[PDB]
């Protein structure tokens, strides 16, 4: 995790931005590297200014750094596919988010350990009878 | 029907099956002669020592005893 | 009691009012317009200060003209 | 806290449910029980919102992703304040 | 031609036109037997 | 190949594509061809709404700005067509179905009527008796009165009207097909707005007026001094033939004797014949004066025609729209302007909404002045045709501002780069998009507490029995001072601030009551308490509607819940049950909640007009002076509580549309339950959802499939947002319908 580095988009400020909760509870950061100075929609209402070279950006919220990293992705003419995104804690703990093991998850990727899965259908779920006066529902069985 | 001016061309639909019923109770208004709407009836002739009070209080329209039907109920 | 109009036009109303107007606004379009000639339709032989910078510069400004002189002899006509 | 996203053996391995997903709640881990070889998978549901995406996505006769709406955070209540 | 046709026998021109058929029919008879109320 | 014309470019901005379009009938034969989606095949029935819904949406159609630029202005020409079908229709029903002749021969003591129904099942009814024998449905239109002002006087020429509306529509649609099919202007043409302003301005605007001044001179204004002198219509000589005879002109204004020649030489006093500025209203008819009406359309027609120049399009003078739009700039604004004039060139979604936001606001002008200053001959007597114009240009208006919040929203979704908008007014606004929309909401909180809680105040304290702790004239006075003081100024202005005017602008701001026959024309309209508390109604009411609109435009990209909302579109129900529920985001829906607002608003502002009008305004004169209103001045005690507004304003008025059965208004009444029973089906709609719906009818389609009648298109429940959508129409439909009755009701029994 360790330090974080780039420089802050040119903006000049929005009412969007980060609340309480950034310095009392927790907070995002996305860094990306650009090819040059170019335009591009701030999730939190408005035109900001990305740099050439690397860009680090708070945001209030983990969904709209992901927002602004499809947007990054897929609306610019040299791609950026190279943000990372971590959850910043006021302990000034940093944590690495996404993508998880460097791979974005659309594509399959070894060493992954499945979660969630259900070695069957949905028709297969218990009755929940079978299942009343425990704590569970049919698919935490 | 009723907005232009002529309210003789109302579906009025009256409720047979009810007064009937009201008929047999002993309601003599619809003149079904039905049970307790018929001295000679096995129902009425039995000495019922309940049928002449019975009686008296539904065929007075002075109570909510079987309150008289038409169209609108 | 309705506004009174000069009663008929001759000297007064005409050049010593109208022609000055146009003049003044014709100056004062020489002065402040920007695309001074560039119309599709050009101005004939210069010379003088009428059609010597287009004939769409010289239209515009003298329409400008006579609303500067129709408010004034309105205006002075009390 | 969180939502509960559970993955059934009918998943094809499309793959649209992670990429529909907005907050980045699922993966694609090697299977053998599809064509595809590969299954969702759904390791970080404590950023879930609910908001059904992959569901709306999920394309096999009734879900093979399914999200159970639990308790609720402030992750999970989509809050920014 | 084929195309004018296969929209004149479109769902709602044809429910249209229907409707208006009956329409008529029904105004007319009861134009010219007014206020059945029931069969005598 | 179709019809070839030479070229017709007169050397112009001209710009269009021969035939890029051919003309054929098979696209007509296959419903959905417009959408990718929908030329597929129907699987569901949801296919079958969709092609409604889609249907004008040439965005999601096709990408090329030129073929949408073209399609929308075919659309408009075929909109012109449907709108002079429309009033030639009602010109040919004024013609061959209307007393107009009879009317105008006797218009005190007759009722302006067309529309004959035809007699049968009983609703020969229908047909009241109007006067002179006439039997029909009473028109509250108020075409007769605009006709007598026109100069009308026989029937032929309503006729001549009406074929030559036929013709001009026509016309529309001919131009229509013709410039999207065969000579289709191409996109750079559409794109010349100072040429389009020049021309608009000075064409369209000052032309007009300048034509109408013309003819409101030479056939309206004699016509109607005769008419006015009761020279009665059959006596009248022809419109035209007082352009053959000058000197019947000047027997009528002599300045006519004169000639051209005070035009030509500013002697424009002279024609103070028929150039006045008289002020006040028609004693003979209650009107305005048709010599000031042609003075200010001719005043119009001066200012638009000089309007018409400030634009610069080939000849180098004008000005540069977007030079004076980057020019304004300021330190609280950054940029300014900057890129204003590239979206409202290349978006057409933007100048809808400006056009709507200006057309509805116009609109609802238009009923409030033309209330209080009756244009029309015998307008202002007919308190049926005053009430309903009011009324309605009012909904029009209110309907047009909500599409206005729709179309900015959509823009946002649809045209918004924020490349071509950095640092400038847009960029600002969304900037600080929080800001404005909290402080929105806590000036409708304050109102909410500070109009109607005066209400509820007023309820509870005359509840009590404490009336002098009520708010009112009485009690605790909330004087409209400002008001009042702007109504006395207005008093004052003839002969002082405006000196040239004989008459007050309009009578509703004070002095004599102009009363023509029995009735009241137009009288002083006091403003009191109960006054102060409706007009802040309106306030709050109207601030509402903004917020719930203006919020859904400047969110309808992101939000803090939604981030990402500009991919999901302008119209789409949800972003799921997730982060607490997240119906009602988007754009669409935010109009959906604004259009019950707005309908709750006008509801009142046309309840307000109504319940102020017959009680401090309507009325009847005597022969002393003595006016007795239509209820009597009851509106200063009874409008102060919610209590009064429902029993003297609704419960006593209403007594008219409920005892309408066996008389000519009782399709009023019929139309009153109506509205009320769609109003009541709406909130099906409103406060259900579709998985109910759709369960059932898997039940349904099962005993179909029992029996084999199962159809292929299967049927599917109304979509999240159709359902809204059906909803707010059966509700606004509904609502709209039976306030129409009451009012039309109640306004044609009082007389
Ligand atoms: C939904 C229920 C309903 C029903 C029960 C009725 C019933 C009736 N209405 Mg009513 N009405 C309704 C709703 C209803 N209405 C609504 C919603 C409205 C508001 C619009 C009205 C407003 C209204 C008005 C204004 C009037 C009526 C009238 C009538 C009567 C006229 C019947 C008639 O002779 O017409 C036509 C009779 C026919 C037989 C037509 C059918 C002919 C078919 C097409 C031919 C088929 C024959 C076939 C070939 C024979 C084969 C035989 C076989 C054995 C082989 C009738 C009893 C009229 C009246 O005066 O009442 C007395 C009248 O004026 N209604
Ligand atoms: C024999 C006595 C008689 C007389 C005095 C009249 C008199 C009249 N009728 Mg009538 N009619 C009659 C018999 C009579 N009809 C019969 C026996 C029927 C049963 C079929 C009808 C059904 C009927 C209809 C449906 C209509 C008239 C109409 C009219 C009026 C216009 C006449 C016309 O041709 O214009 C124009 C005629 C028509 C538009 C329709 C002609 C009627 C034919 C027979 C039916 C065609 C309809 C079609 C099969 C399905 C409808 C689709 C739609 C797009 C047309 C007229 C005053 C019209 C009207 O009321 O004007 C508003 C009208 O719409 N009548
Ligand atoms: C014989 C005349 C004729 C023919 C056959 C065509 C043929 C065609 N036109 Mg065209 N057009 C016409 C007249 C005609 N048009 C007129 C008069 C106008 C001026 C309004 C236009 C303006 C125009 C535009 C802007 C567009 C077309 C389009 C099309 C194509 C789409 C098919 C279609 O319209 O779906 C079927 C349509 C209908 C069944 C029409 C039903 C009635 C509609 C829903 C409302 C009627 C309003 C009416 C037009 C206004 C005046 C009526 C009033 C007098 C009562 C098609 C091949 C569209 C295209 O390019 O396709 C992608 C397109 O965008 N046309
Ligand atoms: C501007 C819109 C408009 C409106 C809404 C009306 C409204 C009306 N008109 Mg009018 N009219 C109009 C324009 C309009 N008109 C125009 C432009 C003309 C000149 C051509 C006329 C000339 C006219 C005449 C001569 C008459 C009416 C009549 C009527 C009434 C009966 C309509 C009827 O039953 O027709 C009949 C409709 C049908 C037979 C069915 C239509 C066929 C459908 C559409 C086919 C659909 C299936 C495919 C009605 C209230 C009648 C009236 O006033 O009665 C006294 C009548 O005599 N109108
Ligand atoms: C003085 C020239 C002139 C005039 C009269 C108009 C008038 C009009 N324009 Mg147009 N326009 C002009 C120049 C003009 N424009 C130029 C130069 C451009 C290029 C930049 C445009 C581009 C433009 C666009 C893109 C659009 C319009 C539209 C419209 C119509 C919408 C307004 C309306 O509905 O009011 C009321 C309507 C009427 C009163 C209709 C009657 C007017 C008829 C059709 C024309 C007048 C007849 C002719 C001049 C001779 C009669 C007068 C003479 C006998 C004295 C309107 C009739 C809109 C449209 O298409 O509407 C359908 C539209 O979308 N204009
Ligand atoms: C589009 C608007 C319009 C139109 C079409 C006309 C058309 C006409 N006007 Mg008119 N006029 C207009 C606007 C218009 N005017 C305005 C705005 C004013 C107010 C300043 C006048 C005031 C006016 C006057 C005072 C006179 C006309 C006259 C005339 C007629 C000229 C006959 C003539 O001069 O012979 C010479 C006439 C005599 C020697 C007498 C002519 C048909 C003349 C006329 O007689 O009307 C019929 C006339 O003298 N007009
Ligand atoms: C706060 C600023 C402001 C305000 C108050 C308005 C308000 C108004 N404008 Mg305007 N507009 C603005 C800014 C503003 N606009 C700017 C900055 C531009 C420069 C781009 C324009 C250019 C513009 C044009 C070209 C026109 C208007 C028109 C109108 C009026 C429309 C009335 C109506 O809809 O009725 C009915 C509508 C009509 C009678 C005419 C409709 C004209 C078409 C259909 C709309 C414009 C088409 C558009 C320019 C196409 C190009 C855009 C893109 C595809 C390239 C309205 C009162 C119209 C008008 O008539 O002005 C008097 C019109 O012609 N505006
Ligand atoms: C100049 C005005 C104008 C213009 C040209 C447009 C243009 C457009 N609008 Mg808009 N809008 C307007 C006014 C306008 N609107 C108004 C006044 C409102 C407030 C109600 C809205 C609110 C609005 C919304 C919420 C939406 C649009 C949408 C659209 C697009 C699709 C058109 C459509 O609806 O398909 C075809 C039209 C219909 C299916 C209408 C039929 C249903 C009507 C409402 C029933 C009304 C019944 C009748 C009036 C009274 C009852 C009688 C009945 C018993 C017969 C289109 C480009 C849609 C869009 O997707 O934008 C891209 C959409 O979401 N508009
Ligand atoms: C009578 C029905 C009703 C009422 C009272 C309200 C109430 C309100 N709506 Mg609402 N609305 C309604 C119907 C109603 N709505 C319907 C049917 C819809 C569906 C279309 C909507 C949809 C809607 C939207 C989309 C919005 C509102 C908004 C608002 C708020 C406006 C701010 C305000 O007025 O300040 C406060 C006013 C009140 C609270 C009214 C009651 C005040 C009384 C007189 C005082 C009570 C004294 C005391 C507190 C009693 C305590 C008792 C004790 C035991 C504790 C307000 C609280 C707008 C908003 O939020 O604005 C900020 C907004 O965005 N409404
Ligand atoms: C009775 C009226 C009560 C209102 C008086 C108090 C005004 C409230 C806000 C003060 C600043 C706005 C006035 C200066 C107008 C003004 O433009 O100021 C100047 C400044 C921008 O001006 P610029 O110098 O940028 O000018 C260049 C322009 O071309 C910009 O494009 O505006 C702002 O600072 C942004 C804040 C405005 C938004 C505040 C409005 C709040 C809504 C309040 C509504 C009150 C209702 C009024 C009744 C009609
Ligand atoms: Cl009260």
């Amino acid at each position: 995790m360790t330090e974080l580095s780039g420089q802050p988009p040119k903006f000049g400020g929005s009412t969007g931005g980060l609340l309480s909760k950034a310095n009392r509870e927790e907070k995002y950061a996305i860094t990306w590297t650009s090819a040059s100075e170019q335009v591009f929609e701030m999730p939190t209402g408005g035109a900001a200014i990305m740099n050439e070279g690397e860009n680090l950006l708070y945001l209030a919220r983990k969904e709209q750094c992901l927002a602004l990293g499809t947007q990054l992705r897929t609306k610019f003419k040299p791609k950026i596919q190279d943000y990372k995104i971590y959850r910043v804690y006021p302990s000034g703990e940093v944590q690495y988010l996404h993508p998880a093991d460097g791979v974005f998850p659309e594509k399959v990727n070894e060493g992954r350990e499945a979660q969630g899965t259900k070695t069957r259908r949905i028709g297969q779920n218990p009755e929940p009878v079978t299942i009343k006066f425990s704590g569970k529902a049919p698919y935490e069985v | 029907v009723v907005a232009f001016g002529t309210p003789e061309k109302q579906i009025l639909i009256e409720p047979v099956f009810a007064q009937w019923i009201q008929a047999t109770s002993g309601k003599a208004l619809y003149g079904f002669d039905v049970l307790l709407s018929n001295p000679d009836s096995i129902a009425s002739t039995t000495g019922a020592a309940w049928l002449p009070g019975w009686l008296d209080a539904i065929n007075s329209g002075t109570n909510s005893l079987f309150l008289t039907i038409g169209p609108g109920d | 009691a309705q506004a009174s109009p000069t009663t008929a036009g001759w000297s007064l109303s005409v050049g010593i009012i109208m022609c000055l107007c146009n003049v003044f606004a014709f100056v004062i379009g020489y002065f402040a317009i920007q695309k001074t000639g560039k119309g599709k339709d050009l101005a004939l032989p210069q010379l003088a200060s009428k059609k010597t910078f287009g004939l769409p510069e010289l239209l515009a400004t003298m329409s400008f003209g006579h609303i500067l002189g129709a408010g004034m002899v309105l205006g002075l006509a009390s | 806290m969180s939502h509960s996203v559970k993955i059934y053996d009918t998943c094809i391995g499309c793959t649209q449910c992670v990429r529909a997903c907005p907050l980045d709640v699922l993966e694609m881990v090697p299977w053998d029980g599809c064509k595809a070889a590969q299954i969702a998978s759904s390791p970080r549901t404590e950023d879930c919102v609910g908001c059904k995406r992959c569901e709306t996505a999920c394309p096999t006769d009734f879900l093979s992703i399914r999200v159970y709406l639990g308790a609720e955070t402030t992750r999970s209540m989509g809050l920014a304040y | 031609m084929d195309g004018l046709k296969s929209f004149l026998s479109t769902a709602p021109v044809m429910i249209m036109a229907l409707l208006t058929f009956t329409a008529g029919i029904l105004i007319e008879f009861n134009r010219f037997y007014p206020d059945l109320l029931f069969h005598p | 190949m179709t019809i070839s014309p030479p070229e017709r470019e007169a050397k112009a901005k001209v710009s269009v594509d021969n035939n890029p379009v051919p003309t054929s009938f098979e696209k007509w034969g296959k419903p959905g061809h417009f959408d990718r989606t929908l030329a597929r095949g129907p699987k569901t029935t949801t296919w079958i709404w969709n092609l409604h819904a889609n249907a004008h949406d040439f965005d999601s159609q096709t990408s090329d700005l030129e073929d949408v630029s073209r399609k929308i202005f075919s659309a408009h020409f075929g909109h012109l067509a449907v709108v002079f079908v429309w009033l030639s229709g009602m010109y040919f029903h004024g013609a061959k179905f209307s007393n107009y002749e009879g009317w105008l021969a006797d218009p005190t003591h007759i009722k302006p009527s067309a529309q004959v129904v035809w007699p049968i099942v009983g609703q020969g009814i229908l047909n009241g008796d109007v006067g002179g024998g006439f039997h029909g449905i009473q028109i509250t239109s108020g075409l007769f009165y605009l006709w007598r002002a026109s100069g009308f006087t026989d029937s032929y020429q309503l006729y001549c009207t009406a074929i030559g509306g036929l013709v001009m529509a026509a016309l529309m649609l001919f131009a229509g097909w013709f410039h999207y099919h065969v000579k289709a202007p191409k996109l750079e043409w559409f794109q010349n707005v100072e040429s389009m302003m020049n021309h608009h301005l000075a064409g369209l605007l000052g032309l007009g007026s300048l034509g109408w001044a013309g003819h409101q001179i030479h056939v309206s204004m004699p016509i109607n001094k005769l008419l006015d002198a009761g020279v009665a219509p059959k006596d009248i000589p022809l419109p035209h033939e007082f352009i053959l005879e000058p000197s019947k002109m000047a027997e009528l204004y002599p300045s006519f004797a004169q000639g051209l020649t005070p035009f030509f030489t500013l002697n424009w006093g002279v024609y103070s014949d028929f150039l006045t500025f008289k002020g006040g209203l028609n004693p003979v008819t209650g009107g305005l004066w048709l010599s000031d009406t042609a003075h200010h359309h001719l005043a119009i027609a001066v200012l638009f025609i000089i309007a018409g120049h400030m634009y610069r399009t080939n000849w180098g003078i004008g000005h540069s729209m977007k030079e004076i739009l980057e020019a304004h700039k300021g330190p609280f604004t950054g940029e300014g302007h900057k890129g204003l004039y590239e979206i409202l060139t290349t978006s057409w979604h933007a100048q809808l909404a400006i056009n709507l936001a200006l057309l509805g606001s116009l609109t609802i002008i238009v009923a409030q002045h033309m209330y209080a200053m009756p244009p029309y001959p015998y307008q202002a007597i007919d308190y049926a045709t005053q009430l309903s114009l009011f009324t309605h240009h009012m909904w029009i208006g209110g309907f047009l501002i909500v599409g206005a919040g729709a179309h900015g929203a959509i823009f946002m979704v649809r045209d918004y780069d924020p490349a071509k908008n950095v640092n400038n007014l847009l960029d600002r606004m969304l900037r600080h998009r929080d800001a404005i929309i909290s402080h929105l909401n806590w000036v409708c909180i304050f109102l909410g507490f500070h109009s109607f809680g005066l209400y509820i105040h007023n309820d509870t304290m005359r509840a009590l029995g404490r009336p002098q702790d009520m708010f009112s004239d009485t009690a605790i006075q909330l004087q409209p001072i400002f008001a009042q003081w702007v109504q006395h100024l207005h008093t004052l202005a003839p002969g002082a601030t405006a000196p040239n005017a004989l008459a007050t602008a309009s009578y509703a701001f004070g002095g004599e009551t102009i009363a023509v026959a029995g009735k009241v024309a137009m009288m002083p309209i006091t403003l009191g308490t109960a006054d102060f508390m409706v007009h802040h109604i309106h306030a709050f009411t109207i601030h509402v509607t903004a917020l719930i609109l203006l919020k859904g435009v400047l969110y309808a990209r992101s939000s803090r819940l939604v981030p990402d909302k500009a991919n999901l579109g302008f119209r789409f129900p949800c972003d799921g049950p997730g982060r607490g529920g997240t119906c009602q985001v988007s754009g669409w829906d935010h109009v959906f909640l604004g259009l019950f607002w707005m309908y709750n608003s006008l509801s009142i502002v046309i309840f307000h007009f109504s319940w102020k009008m017959q009680s401090d305004v309507w009325g009847t004169v005597s022969p002393d002076g003595s006016v007795t209103h239509v209820t009597l001045g009851n509106f200063a005690q009874s409008a102060i509580t919610i209590n009064g507004w429902l029993r003297d304003f609704l419960w006593a008025q209403a007594a008219n549309v409920i005892n309408s059965y066996g008389s000519a208004l009782s399709a009023y009444g019929i139309m009153f339950l109506a509205g009320h029973f769609v109003f009541a089906f709406s909130l099906m709609f409103l406060f259900s959802g579709r998985g109910y719906w759709q369960e059932l009818i898997e039940s349904i389609v099962w005993a179909h499939n029992k029996l084999n009648v199962a159809p292929a298109i299967q049927p599917r429940a109304l979509s999240i947002i159709q359902g809204r959508a059906v909803g707010v129409a059966h509700y606004l439909l509904g609502g709209i319908v039976t306030t129409w009755a009451f009012f039309l009701a109640r306004s044609l029994s009082i007389g």
